[PDB]
């Protein structure tokens, strides 16, 4: 649709899937994650979108690794969404990948200053 | 060589 993650708009399905299958075969202890700013977010940008993440990384650990790349100030709030839902704090990144990776074998996560996606 | 477009994350 017209509301679609930007990475999927710029790379077609079969090309994405081929890279997802290859990187999962080459680095089976990590999971490929596409990280993008939510559309209506008022927040700093990330240098890159494509991350290889240890499966055993906690969600809270992942939050901090992205926060320090955005260079947020202490008073700046940060929220993450998988299919419009904030992940449970008890999840690992491998768990989110296993539950929610798309058919191209990427896991998509969005970040925002707001607590509701695209508010 | 397959990772020129991928950044690897880690925790100490
Ligand atoms: C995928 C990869 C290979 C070697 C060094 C760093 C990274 C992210
Ligand atoms: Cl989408
Ligand atoms: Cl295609
Ligand atoms: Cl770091
Ligand atoms: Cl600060
Ligand atoms: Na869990």
């Amino acid at each position: 649709g017209s509301m679609k993650f930007v990475y999927k708009e710029e790379h077609p399905f079969e090309k994405r899937r081929s890279e997802g299958e290859k990187i999962r075969k080459k680095y089976p202890d990590r999971v490929p994650v596409i990280v993008e700013k939510a559309p209506k977010a008022r927040i700093g940008d990330l240098d890159k979108k494509k991350y290889l993440v240890p499966s055993d990384l906690t969600v809270g650990q992942f939050y901090f690794l992205i926060r320090k790349r955005i260079h947020l100030r202490a008073e700046d709030a940060l929220f993450f969404f998988v299919n419009n839902v904030i992940p449970p704090t008890s999840a690992t990144m491998g768990q989110l990948y296993q539950e929610h990776h798309e058919e191209d074998f990427f896991l998509y996560i969005a970040y925002s200053d707001e607590s509701v996606y695209g508010l | 060589d397959a990772c020129y477009t991928w950044e690897v994350l880690a925790w100490p």
